[PDB]
């Protein structure tokens, strides 16, 4: 059944399972026409498929071509994600198989239960949790690779760069959400944190900067305060 | 015009004949039911005075043999019965209606109830929904469960309803998830229609069918075989338009005999809203809209 608070170190057991979050799958641009009415302009999208467990993230780009000449985008946009998630799950070996995949808006439900009938022993699950998953194409890196895509294209990313080496899933897990958590809130402060300090570099094969245990204490620190803050800004107390 | 005799009434019932019904009292001299029309199936059925738990009873078609009831007091209920030496049973007859001891299947001239309800439920096809095939009537009752039911205990009770799942292989094609989840039409038209079903006759006889067991006998999965059997239609965007005038018609009389009392229980609210209010067929069910809006406008 539901994901939630009560069931929450179920993500870092040792069955394969995904998160899914279809939020930045269908985007665009509102402006107004030369003759004064309103169009949108799409661009290009991605699905947010990600192991909490070992932080392996699948980002299926999805290319604005495949909306054209297509009706309720919105509506296709889950069925896509749901299409695009099945056939990741069938090129995956039967023991890289996910046994339950978590989706983070209850819309994907009935989407990806249909897609994936082939696979009665998958568990679709959904969440309470309100997990900052949007924020995904605030990672320069991601935004980057979605952005300069010219076709459907799938990258396999990290997203925990090396942090497994230091401390367990929970506490990535945790980490992850935090920085995303911040980066929704008030994205040019959070980036403001992440990087103010020149000395401290994102590796090539990185997301994030290679932060000390204490500067990332420091860093974390720096995040709950934004938070707490814009929570402040937003609702004045 | 055919008649079920009753060997007696030993305890307190009341006893339904399709969409009438009267009281017994216990030992009264009660010996059946007479002028039953010819050309219809029927149902007679029967609610204890003492447990209103367990509504049962029996569909039968009067061509097909010469059927009685008895009351069984070992099992504690009213059986209906055949009888073979029709010389015994015309016999039988004879001697009860000379003694006046029957009641009259009260049909008025004017009214077409029964047939509205009825018009394409057939004994052979409600024997094979209900297996027990050394009689040529069916029991049913409010507890029996369906096969759909049983896979969500007991298989020689169960109503054989045409399964309905609108997430399941069979309804969803390989490659048209989206298109055959959001119009029904492909799991309609070729999977139940040209392949199970074979017509539209077969497939609106088991509607009615499943309605009658939903409202006489308040059987739970009957109701929601009555409910997708409508909502499989209502979700498809392509359907004969002789099929959809038909409907109309066949819900317009099931709305109209539903007892107003019931509605809360017979009635369910997300498929009748989705059915007459979002649906590829939203427009196309005029009868059944405006009495489903005069008489239970507080369901939608
Ligand atoms: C801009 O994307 C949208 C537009 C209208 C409704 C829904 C969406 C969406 N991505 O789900
Ligand atoms: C006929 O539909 C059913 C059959 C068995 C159990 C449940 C259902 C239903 N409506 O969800």
């Amino acid at each position: 059944g539901a994901m939630n608070s009560s069931n929450y170190a179920e993500l870092f057991n040792n069955d394969i399972k995904l998160f899914v979050d279809d939020t930045n799958v269908y985007r665009v641009t509102v402006h107004k026409t030369f003759e004064g009415n309103v169009a949108t302009k799409a661009i290009n999208g991605c699905i947010f498929t990600l192991n909490p467990k070992t932080g392996h993230l699948f980002l299926k780009i999805i290319h604005t071509s495949v909306w054209a000449g297509q009706k309720r985008l919105s509506q296709l946009a889950k069925w896509k994600t749901a299409e695009e998630v099945s056939a990741l799950v069938r090129s995956l070996p039967k023991e890289e198989q996910p046994k339950q995949i978590i989706v983070t808006r209850k819309a994907m439900l009935d989407p990806l239960e249909v897609h994936m009938l082939d696979f009665p022993n998958i568990a679709i699950r959904p969440t309470e949790l309100r997990l900052p998953f949007s924020a995904a194409m605030s990672i320069d890196k991601l935004s980057d690779v979605v952005m300069k895509a010219t076709e459907p294209q799938m990258v396999l990313f990290n997203i925990y760069d090396d942090w497994l080496d230091r401390i367990s899933s929970y506490t990535a897990f945790s980490r992850l959400t935090l920085l995303l958590r911040a980066l929704k809130t008030n994205e040019e402060s959070a980036k403001m944190i992440l990087l103010s300090d020149p000395t401290i570099t994102i590796k090539s094969y990185h997301l994030w900067p290679s932060f000390t245990d204490e500067q990332w204490i420091t860093i974390e620190s720096q995040m709950r305060d934004l938070i707490l803050t814009e929570y402040g800004r937003k609702y004045n107390v | 015009m055919n008649t079920v005799p009753f060997t007696s009434a030993p305890i307190e019932v009341t006893i339904g004949i399709d969409q009438y019904s009267f009281n017994v009292k216990e030992n009264q001299p009660f010996h059946g039911i007479k002028d039953i029309p010819i050309g219809h199936v029927h149902v007679i059925h029967f609610q204890h005075a003492d447990n209103s738990s367990m509504r049962y009873g029996y569909w039968f078609d009067c061509r097909m043999g010469n059927f009685y009831i008895q009351y069984d007091p070992k099992d504690g209920l009213y059986k209906m019965m055949e009888e073979r030496d029709g010389a015994k049973f015309e016999n039988i007859v004879h001697n009860f209606k000379e003694r006046q001891m029957m009641v009259s299947y009260p049909k008025i001239d004017e009214d077409d109830t029964w047939y509205n309800l009825t018009e394409f439920v057939q004994m052979d096809k409600i024997r094979k929904i209900v297996r027990k095939d050394e009689n040529q009537f069916s029991y049913v009752d409010s507890s029996m469960t369906t096969v759909q039911e049983n896979e969500l205990s007991d298989p020689a009770h169960s109503l054989n309803y045409t399964v309905i799942n609108f997430k399941s292989r069979e309804a969803i094609r390989p490659g048209h998830e989206m298109e055959d989840f959001l119009d029904k039409s492909y799991y309609l038209n070729t999977v139940m229609l040209q392949g199970i079903f074979k017509n539209s006759s077969n497939y609106f006889g088991e509607l009615q069918f499943a309605f009658l067991n939903a409202m006489f006998f308040g059987n739970y999965g009957s109701s929601l075989q009555w409910h997708a059997m409508i909502e499989l239609i209502c979700s498809s965007a392509t359907v004969p338009k002789h099929m959809l005038d038909k409907l109309d018609e066949i819900l317009y009389y099931q709305i109209k005999t539903l007892p107003e009392q019931y509605s809360d229980i017979l009635l369910n609210e997300r498929v009748w809203n989705i059915c007459l209010y979002s649906s590829f067929q939203k427009n196309s069910l005029h009868n059944t809209e405006k009495i489903m809006e005069n008489k239970y406008p507080e369901l939608l």
